[PDB]
Formats: structure tokens, C-alpha cells, sequence
């Protein structure tokens, strides 16, 4: 049972990491206005 | 090299030693029982 | 289960962005990162490349910062930005730390999930002063008679475990480690030594066995395993003595009683080395930096015994040496022979002739000595020392040999202090000559196991009063001739 | 990626890149050669030049000569169609059997086992050798090194341990020469081929033959041994085969090293070596070992130069082994073949709990007459042999049966011998041993233990004599 | 807030696991197979999803009876 966890838990964050990369401005605008936060 | 042998400490410096140690405990035990 | 990894795996991950303050690595090759920038780099100050990869800084230049891999430089290429973390290399301390292996910066290994460590403390902390020690007075029981009796051990003291190859160094280490099993589940709380074994340089499936065996002999829930190992980058196995040396100054300074085994100084000694021909630092004697034995000396200083102001607290400390042929006179093995409290020399000579383990008493001395002695361990061991002494003299005899095959012992069994009182009675009172050295060691076995079959009674009051009474002198007397008598 | 030569010194070669600096251990081509010379990245110097040891012979190299980066490290075909095929540093086929036809490659620099991976089985390995049996046993999954100086016997032991445990073994099996002679590469190749171990029609071989020898460059005579480490990788944990590693010589290795690091710009180490000396070697070794995914029993022969067991790649290799058997050359000009040091080979599975107490008190009852005998040699040569008492003229006598006995005529120094080679079990070792140091055999002569299998040899021999 | 478009929409798809069991793998079977047999033949031969039936034996004892 544990044994099982842990590679299903290991497959699931891999997947989750590769699907993530998969998937703006609006990006750009936030980095620009928290630079503008760097005091 | 005088006291080389024992001073090298091989099979000749322990034999060395064990036939010193022997003579005079011996000898100290003939010394003790006449004093 | 898509909770443990989203709960707060992900909602608490410190996602904040800050100014940091970087350089620009100018080259790297075999774990050397010569690094342009950097301006406020701290002299020893942990910065960490882009590739997650951590180092230290070693070598402020004026036109380039020295830095040392803490791990593969194969992901580290020219250009890559490293930023300071501000922070002087530490590592994390404390009692969550006990059952784990972790690594030389303190990162778990054994699979069991994060060190829930709360404290951090620096790995190149300064040594106690002359004020906050006291005198070595407490035994550290290694259950080893032959040590326990001729070498003894105090709290707080360095004793080096010096020999070549095979000899059983390591052995004793882990012998001592399992012995404090008895202390540890006690009630006593200024009687428990929690223990600590550095890995240095060895095979990691060497720690591996280790690991297993002390965790058969239940004893990894007080035992902390740093871990570099031969693969492990330079810098790891340089920092691995100092981690666990501050792994064990956190209980040295907390009241609690500590030991630390580093096995051994010459891997870590190798690997200091390397780096500093690596940082381009001018080759010594056998090609090591001139500071080496600064290297061991600032890290054998660090274990101490503590006075009351300061907790009473203490810090033992087992160096392991390994001598090339029997060549004691070597350059690292007279640094650490100078600088601790005495030495445990172990030969292949009495390994091979059926001595184990194979402690050469002539050499092996304990600078602390008596003073770190149970008053009946010691009644019984100047008696015994004084006639070993007289036995290689000559090598009486009879009573010698005895003597001789009554000091070895088996593999992973330490003894309880007062078992080894009792067999050392039973051999220097002449309950031992009436018998052929063949047999010597099987007797011990049957009388230990009638001693803690039938005779508790005794062995609790010489566990308590720390000596033996001439009441319960006669008593041991009459139980030894007894079974003499039916043996 | 493309950048040109700038410096070459030896194997060393800089190469300078306008774009795109490859990453440390990557593989480049060189470009207007005849045949493939593969670059491997060591260092980064700086201003955007590496600094690369050559896979091959640098001669007809010219500053300005360009070289394109592959992407990856040295990449060789792993799988079963290895098997039975010889390849080289760089993975290419040196039989002329055409394509090594593998469905995957794997890079030849890897990172170690974790702590998490590692086994701790233990059960003994009978080899059919009295001396290593005995005194220190080699266990399954375990790491075998042989030490010895030159021509003390270590192909002669190791070619000895691949007949009698590689064909008697169930899995595959791995053999990296490593900078030594080609001859007895072909010799390898040839009698694998005739004892059937090797086909070269079907698909059934058993082993995966690894070679760079003693006449190639110091860049590949380092790296090859690293191939033959990635080709038992791969059956061991694609496949998690039980693998057989065999690597002669291991010590070229770290020689091999030793030629670079001057011209890599390192400030040198004791005896020459290079800095890294250790941390190679540990790189090297780790990756050489049982996890819990599959098992590699391990048999590396270790070169000791000038016969110096304190020369620092011996002593450095000597920490990554669970059993070691050192051959010396004293014992060698005594005629005791193998010339295996009784009181100097040890193994970690030399405890009474894993062997037994039988085999226990015999080991160290051997050793014991073995090293009172030496403690005695000194008055023996000096003041003769009449000079000694009684028990140790017995002691003397009893040893010296014991050092006759541990020889033994093995199968592949029939040759050179003529006589047949033995195998003898485990039980008839310890039984032998045990006899001779009771003393059942006081009064044969001590020519009769010389060079026999069984003890019932020994009395058979001593009835002949007599 | 990308890492919150991670967080969200990736648990949404991983709950989207009803019609399969170990959330479109699609492998991962290759090897947990020589994994459960390494397991299996660590933790033992027998059958592991039943109770245990128990052979049981009794000490040998011999002609004590004086002679
Ligand atoms: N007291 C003993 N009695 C019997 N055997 C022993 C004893 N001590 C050690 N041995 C055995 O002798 C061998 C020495 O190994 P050990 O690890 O203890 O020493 P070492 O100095 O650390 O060796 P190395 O550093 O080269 O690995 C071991 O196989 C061990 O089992
Ligand atoms: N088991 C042996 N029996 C008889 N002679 C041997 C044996 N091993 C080595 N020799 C002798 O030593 C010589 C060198 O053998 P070899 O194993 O090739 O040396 P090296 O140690 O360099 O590998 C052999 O040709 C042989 O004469
Ligand atoms: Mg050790
Ligand atoms: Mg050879």
C-alpha cells in the first residue's frame, strides 16, 4: 500500500509538472508593476 | 650502535628482554629469601 | 493523493521575489567556480548557483571569488549567475535530528521526509575557552574491555582510534555506539550519550550496513549518521566532521552528553586537499595545504567538557586515522596523535594472532586515565594493567595468558561495567588458572550467563554504588568459586 | 553548436565557441577527420573556451579546425543486443560484425545509486579456490578487488573466477579491459567464442565484451571502463538481471588520469597524481554496486605499481571493496600459486553468523599458525632452525603445510603446467584445513600439500612420494 | 498567478480520475511489476492474501532411563 503511494505520488507530481509547462501580457504587466514594488 | 638490537625491537630486542626479565626476577626472589 | 501535494504544497511556497545580490561565474572546472562579481561575499559564505547547486566561498580574490561546489559542477557552466544567501554555512541541529541520515549539510537521506529542525547553527563555531570547561570526570563506557579497562574514556575527551586497514576501528566506534543502549532507555538522564557517526569518504553501501546493523541492535533512535561519502563532492566530505561536530555541540551545550565519531580524518583530510590544490593554494608536506593541522585542530577542540554555569553538558569525540603499513610517523597521523587526549593503536600483527580486538596496550595510553574510572573498574584494572604489563615483560605467565584471552571479545556485544568488573575479578583473583587458556572464553560465557541468570542482586549493587564492598566482595567470591567448582 | 580549435597539447585540445558553450561532460566531433574523434568537456576556461580530453589520437589536429557539440555525453548502445559483441570507449562495434542494433543509448556519465537504493544481502559466493574460500570469501552482489604487482598472477586469478562463475551463472555478464594487453583480448574474445559463451549466430551470448586497451590514447583508456560500467547499468536495472562485472585493469583508470591532469593545468598531488585522485575513483566505484533494483557482483584486478600497496590508487581503491585478495610476489618466487597473501586478503562475510563458526574458527586458525610462523622467520634465518622449541618447530611444521596447501593448480594454467586444473567445494576446504591444523597429517611430508586439490589429494600425493 | 493556474486547474484535472486508476499514466506498468516482484520475493514465497496455515512439530526425546 505505501508502495503504491509513493509511485503513484511521484507520477502525479511528474504529470502534473509536465502538463503545467504546457500551458499572456498580462504576465509582463504584473512583473513590471512588482519591479515597481522593489522600493 | 651499541644496543641496537634491543633498540629495533624485533624477534631478537623481545627475547632480549624476556631473558633479562627472567635472569632477574629470578635473582630477585634469590635476594628477597636471604633478606 | 492530490492533498499532501496541494493543501500547502503549493499555497505556502514563499513565492516572493526579492533584490538579490549576484556574480557571474567567469569559469568552472572540477568543482572550482572562479566567479566575477560578488562584491559583498562574505570570506566562507554559502552562495548558491543557478542550478539550485549550493558552495562556499573560499577564496576572496581581487578580481575573482573562489567558489566550491557543493556537488556535480557538470550543471554549472560560464555565465551562470550566483547569488549570495548572505549566511555563513550552518547547518540545522537538534534532537529531530536523532534517527535520521542525513548528509554533510543536513539534507535527510534515508527517505523519511524533511528534519523538522526549528534550530541552525554555524559548522565553524569556535571552541570553548579555558573558563566554561571543567575537569573530565564521567566514564563514556564503550563496552569494550579492553578499553573500558586500560584505555579508559571520559566525557569530554578525545580519544583517536589509530591503526591500518581491517584492524577494527570501526568496530569499536560501533560497538561503543550500540553500548549506550542501556543508558539511553534508563532513567538516568545525565547517564544518556547520544551519539553521532560521521561517514567520511567511505562506500556508500558501507554506511548502509552500518546503518542496518544499528538499527537491529535498536540503537539508531539515539544516533545521528552524517553522510558523505566517496562520491560526494570535495567540499561535502571537507564540511561532513564539522556538521556533525555542530550536531553534537547543540547537546554539548544543553546539558546533554554527546559522542561523534569521524571515520575517518584521513578522507576528510584527502578531500581538504583537493580543494585547496583545486583553489590553486601552494602544496605542503605530501602535497597537503600548510593548515592541515589547523583543519583537525580547530574540529578535535570543539568536544569539551562543560562546568555547571554552562549546563555540564559535554562533547566526546573518537577521530579514526587509518596508517599506511603501520607508519604511525606520517604526516596526518602525528597531527592528530598531537592533538588529542590519547590514542587506541590497533595492529594487524595481534589482529592476525587472535587478539580482537586488536588493541596494542603497550601503545595505546588514555591521557585522563583513572579519573574517568568507576571505583571498581578501577580496583580491578590497575591490578590487571600492572600484571599485563609484568605478563609482556616476560612474554607471571600463566595468570598473563589468562589475563590476555579474558581481554578479547566478540563482535557487536559490549558489555555491561559491572559483567566486566566481575570477569576481570574472576580472572586477576586466580579463579582462572586452574583452567587451560583454551577453554578461558567459553567459561566467561556460562558465568556471565549464570551471573545474569541467578545474581541481579549483585550486579545492581555494583551498578549502584560504582564500587565493590567487601561484603559484596565475599559475595562475588563465593559465586565465582561455586561455579569454578560445577564449571 | 560549432567552435574551432584553438590550443592542442597531447590529448587535450581547446576549443573556442562564438554561440552556445556546451555543457561540462558533453560529446563533440571533430570535423575533417577519417574517423571519429569525439571530444569530451572537462573545464570551462573562460572567454568562452573549453578545455576537452580526446576520445582518440590527436595527431593532424589544426588550430581553427571546427568542432560541432553533439548535445548529450558520450551516448553507447545499451540492451541485449550488446551481448556477445565488442564495442569501444565510444560505443562503436571493433568486431566488424557491423551495427550494434539497439533500441536505446545510454550517456556513460551517470550519477551514483542513492542511499535509499542500496542492498545489504549477504550470502557467500563459492568460488572453488582454497585460499580465497577459506580466508576471505567473496560474497554475491559484492565487490571483488585483486590486487598485485606485475605479472603476479591477476589475469591469470581473474580468467580463473570468469571459468569458474561466469558459466556457471545465470545471468549476464560484463568484461572491461581496461588498458591492457590486446592480445589477451583476442585470446578472451576466441575462447569465449569456443566455450559457446559467445555466439556469433544466434541471439543466446552471455557476455558483453568493453575494450580500451594499453595502446589507446590516456582519454579513452579513462572512459572505457565508465562504458563498461553503463552496459552493466543497464542490465541491471532496465533488465534487473543479476550481472557479472569483470574489469582488468582498474588502475589504468586512475593512470590514465594521472596522464591528463598535468595538461589539464592541476597543481599535482603526492606521487604525481592527480588532485582529484579520490573523488574520481569514488565517482567510478559507486556506480559499481548491488541496489535493490538488481544485483552486480563486481571482480576488479588493481595494478599496484613498483609493488607499493601504498601507492595512492591501491590504497584509495582498497576502501571501495568488500573482499580483497592481494597477491604478492614473495609469496609468488615461493612457487605458491595463487600467490594470494593469507594474512593480507580480508573479506566483509568473514563472520561466524554468515559462514558459520566451523568455517569461522577455521579461517582464523589458519591465520593464527600463519602469523606466529611469521613472527618466527627472523630467529629462523638468523640462528637456524634448531634454535626453537618444540611447539614452535610444530607451529613451523604445521604452517608450512598450511602454506603448501593453500595453492592450487587452476584450469587455465594448465597450459603452462600440466597439471589439471581443481575445483574444490567449500565443505572439502574446511575440512582439509581443519584436519591439517589438528594435526591428522604430522607426519606426511609437507611436498605432498604442494599443488593438490582435496586433502585426499595431498595423501595420495604423499603415498607417491614415499 | 500562474502557480494558482497550476494549483487549480491541475487538481481539477487530476480528480478527473474516476474512469481510470492512476491518473492517465498511460505507463509506469513496466517497471512496478519488477518492483512488486522484488517486494514480493523479499517479503516472502507463499501466497500474502491469506491466512497462514501452521505445521507444527514436537521436541524429540530419547531413552533417558538409566541403563
Ligand atoms: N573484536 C572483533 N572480533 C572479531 N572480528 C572483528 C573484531 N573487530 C573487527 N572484526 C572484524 O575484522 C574486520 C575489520 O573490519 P572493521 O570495519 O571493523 O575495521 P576498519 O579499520 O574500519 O577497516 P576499513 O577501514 O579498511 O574498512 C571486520 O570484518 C570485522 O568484522
Ligand atoms: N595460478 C597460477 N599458476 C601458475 N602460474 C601462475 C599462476 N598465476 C600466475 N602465474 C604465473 O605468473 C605469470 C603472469 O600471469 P598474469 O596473471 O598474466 O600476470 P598479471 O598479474 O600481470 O596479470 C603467468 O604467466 C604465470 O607464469
Ligand atoms: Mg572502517
Ligand atoms: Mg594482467
Amino acid at each position: 500500500q505505501n508502495m503504491m503511494r509513493r509511485k503513484e505520488q511521484e507520477h502525479m507530481i511528474n504529470w502534473v509538472e509536465k502538463h503545467v509547462v504546457q500551458s499572456t501580457i498580462a504576465k509582463c504587466i504584473a512583473d513590471l508593476k512588482l519591479l515597481a514594488k522593489k522600493a | 650502535g651499541a644496543g641496537s638490537i634491543r633498540e629495533a625491537g624485533g624477534a631478537f630486542g623481545k627475547r632480549e628482554q624476556a631473558e633479562e626479565e627472567r635472569y632477574f626476577r629470578a635473582q630477585s626472589r634469590e635476594q628477597l629469601a636471604a633478606l | 493523493e492530490m492533498s499532501s501535494i496541494l493543501e500547502e504544497r503549493i499555497l505556502g511556497a514563499d513565492t516572493s521575489v526579492d533584490l538579490e545580490e549576484t556574480g557571474r561565474v567567469l569559469s568552472i572546472g572540477d568543482g572550482i567556480a572562479r566567479v566575477h562579481g560578488l562584491r559583498n561575499v562574505q570570506a566562507e559564505e554559502m552562495v548558491e548557483f543557478s542550478s539550485g547547486l549550493k558552495g562556499m566561498s573560499l577564496n576572496l580574490e581581487p578580481d575573482n571569488v573562489g567558489v566550491v561546489v557543493f556537488g556535480n559542477d557538470k550543471l554549472i557552466k560560464e555565465g551562470d549567475i550566483v547569488k549570495r544567501t548572505g549566511a555563513i554555512v550552518d547547518v540545522p541541529v537538534g534532537e529531530e535530528l536523532l534517527g535520521r541520515v542525513v548528509d554533510a549539510l543536513g539534507n535527510a537521506i534515508d527517505g523519511k521526509g524533511p528534519i523538522g529542525s526549528k534550530t541552525r547553527r554555524r559548522v565553524g563555531l569556535k571552541a570553548p575557552g579555558i573558563i566554561p570547561r571543567i575537569s573530565v570526570r564521567e566514564p563514556m563506557q564503550t563496552g569494550i574491555k579492553a578499553v573500558d579497562s586500560l584505555v579508559p574514556i571520559g566525557r569530554g575527551q578525545r580519544e583517536l582510534i589509530i591503526g591500518d586497514r581491517q584492524t577494527g576501528k570501526t568496530s569499536i566506534a560501533i560497538d561503543t555506539i550500540i553500548n549506550q543502549k542501556r543508558f539511553n532507555d534508563g532513567s538516568d538522564e545525565k547517564k544518556k550519550l547520544y551519539c553521532i557517526y560521521v561517514a567520511i569518504g567511505q562506500k556508500r553501501s558501507t554506511v548502509a550496513q552500518l546503518v542496518k546493523r544499528l538499527t537491529d541492535a535498536d540503537a539508531m533512535k539515539y544516533t545521528i549518521v552524517v553522510s558523505a561519502t566517496a562520491s560526494d563532492a570535495a567540499p561535502l566530505q571537507y564540511l561532513a566532521p564539522y556538521s556533525g561536530c555542530s550536531m553534537g555541540e547543540y547537546f554539548r551545550d544543553n546539558g546533554k552528553h554527546a559522542l561523534i565519531i569521524y571515520d575517518d580524518l584521513s578522507k576528510q583530510a584527502v578531500a581538504y586537499r583537493q580543494m585547496s590544490l583545486l583553489l590553486r593554494r601552494p602544496p605542503g608536506r605530501e602535497a597537503y595545504p600548510g593548515d592541515v593541522f589547523y583543519l583537525h585542530s580547530r574540529l578535535l577542540e570543539r568536544a569539551a567538557k562543560m562546568n555547571d554555569a554552562f549546563g555540564g553538558g559535554s562533547l566526546t569525540a573518537l577521530p579514526v586515522i587509518e596508517t599506511q603499513a603501520g607508519d604511525v610517523s606520517a604526516y596526518i597521523p602525528t597531527n592528530v596523535i598531537s592533538i588529542t587526549d590519547g590514542q587506541i593503536f590497533l595492529e594487524t600483527e595481534l589482529f592476525y594472532k587472535g587478539i580482537r580486538p586488536a588493541i596494542n596496550v603497550g601503545l595505546s595510553v588514555s591521557r585522563v586515565g583513572s579519573a574517568a574510572q568507576t571505583r571498581a573498574m578501577k580496583q580491578v584494572a590497575g591490578t590487571m594493567k600492572l600484571e599485563l604489563a609484568q605478563y609482556r615483560e616476560v612474554a607471571l605467565l600463566s595468570r598473563g595468558v589468562r589475563l590476555t584471552e579474558l581481554l578479547k571479545q566478540g563482535q557487536y556485544s559490549p558489555m555491561a561495567i559491572e559483567e566486566q568488573v566481575a570477569v576481570i575479578y574472576a580472572g586477576v583473583r586466580g579463579y582462572l588458572d586452574k583452567l587451560e587458556p583454551s577453554k578461558i572464553t567459553k567459561f566467561e560465557n556460562a558465568f556471565l550467563s549464570h551471573v545474569v541468570s541467578q545474581h541481579q542482586a549483585l550486579l545492581g549493587t555494583i551498578r549502584a554504588d560504582g564500587k565493590i564492598s567487601e561484603q559484596s566482595d565475599a559475595k562475588l567470591k563465593e559465586i565465582v568459586t561455586n561455579f569454578l567448582a560445577g564449571f | 553548436a560549432t567552435g574551432r580549435i584553438v590550443a592542442v597539447i597531447g590529448a587535450v585540445v581547446d576549443v573556442q565557441f562564438d554561440e552556445g558553450l556546451p555543457p561540462i561532460l558533453n560529446a563533440l566531433e571533430v570535423q575533417g577527420r577519417e574517423t571519429r574523434l569525439v571530444l569530451e568537456v572537462a573545464q570551462h576556461l573562460g572567454e568562452s573556451t573549453v578545455r576537452t580530453i580526446a576520445m582518440d589520437g590527436t595527431e593532424g589536429l589544426v588550430r581553427g579546425q571546427k568542432v560541432l557539440d553533439s548535445g548529450a555525453p558520450i551516448k553507447i548502445p545499451v540492451g541485449p543486443e550488446t551481448l556477445g559483441r565488442i564495442m569501444n570507449v565510444i560505443g562503436e562495434p571493433i568486431d566488424e560484425r557491423g551495427p550494434i542494433k539497439t533500441k536505446q543509448f545510454a550517456p556513460i556519465h551517470a550519477e551514483a545509486p542513492e542511499f535509499m537504493e542500496m542492498s545489504v544481502e549477504q550470502e557467500i559466493l563459492v568460488t572453488g579456490i582454497k585460499v580465497v574460500d577459506l580466508l576471505a570469501p567473496y560474497a554475491k552482489g559484492g565487490k571483488i578487488g585483486l590486487f598485485g604487482g606485475a605479472g603476479v598472477g591477476k589475469t591469470v586469478l581473474i580468467m580463473e573466477l570468469i571459468n569458474n562463475v561466469a558459466k556457471a551463472h545465470g545471468g549476464y555478464s560484463v568484461f572491461a579491459g581496461v588498458g591492457e594487453r590486446t592480445r589477451e583480448g583476442n585470446d578472451l574474445y576466441h575462447e569465449m567464442i569456443e566455450s559457446g559463451v559467445i555466439n556469433l549466430k544466434d541471439a543466446t551470448s552471455k557476455v558483453a565484451l568493453v575494450y580500451g586497451q594499453m595502446n589507446e590514447p590516456p582519454g579513452a583508456r579513462a572512459r572505457v571502463a565508465l562504458t563498461g560500467l553503463t552496459v552493466a547499468e543497464y542490465f541491471r536495472d532496465q533488465e534487473g538481471q543479476d550481472v557479472l562485472l569483470f574489469i582488468d585493469n582498474i588502475f589504468r583508470f586512475t593512470q590514465a588520469g594521472s596522464e591528463v591532469s598535468a595538461l589539464l593545468g592541476r597543481i599535482p598531488s603526492a606521487v604525481g597524481y592527480q588532485p582529484t585522485l579520490a573523488t574520481d575513483m569514488g565517482t567510478m566505484q559507486e556506480r559499481i554496486t548491488t541496489t535493490k533494483k538488481g544485483s552486480i557482483t563486481s571482480v576488479q584486478a588493481i595494478y599496484v605499481p613498483a609493488d607499493d600497496l601504498t601507492d595512492p590508487a591501491p590504497a584509495t581503491t582498497f576502501a571501495h571493496l568488500d573482499a580483497t585478495t592481494v597477491l604478492s610476489r614473495a609469496i609468488a618466487e615461493l612457487g605458491i600459486y595463487p600467490a594470494v597473501d593469507p594474512l593480507d586478503s580480508t573479506s566483509r562475510i568473514m563472520d561466524p553468523n554468515i559462514v558459520g563458526s566451523e568455517h569461522y574458527d577455521v579461517a582464523r586458525g589458519v591465520q593464527k599458525i600463519l602469523q606466529d610462523y611469521k613472527s618466527l622467520q627472523d630467529i629462523i634465518a638468523i640462528l637456524g632452525m634448531d634454535e626453537l622449541s618444540e611447539e614452535d618447530k610444530l607451529t613451523v611444521s604445521r604452517a608450512r603445510k598450511i602454506q603448501r596447501f593453500l595453492s592450487q593448480p587452476f584450469q587455465v594454467a594448465e597450459v603452462f603446467t600440466g597439471h589439471m586444473g581443481k575445483l574444490v567445494p567449500l565443505k572439502e576446504t574446511i575440512k582439509g584445513f581443519q584436519q591439517i591444523l589438528a594435526g591428522e597429517y604430522d607426519h606426511l611430508p609437507e611436498q605432498a600439500f604442494y599443488m593438490v586439490g582435496p586433502i585426499e589429494e595431498a595423501v595420495a600425493k604423499a603415498d607417491k612420494l614415499a | 498567478q500562474k502557480l494558482f493556474v497550476d494549483k487549480i486547474r491541475e487538481y481539477k484535472s487530476k480528480r478527473q480520475t474516476s474512469g481510470g486508476p492512476v491518473d492517465a499514466s498511460s505507463e509506469y506498468q513496466q517497471e512496478l511489476e519488477r518492483e512488486l516482484f522484488k517486494l514480493k520475493q523479499m517479503f516472502g514465497n507463499a501466497d500474502m492474501n491469506t491466512f497462514p496455515t501452521f505445521k507444527f512439530e514436537d521436541p524429540k526425546f530419547e531413552v533417558i532411563e538409566k541403563p
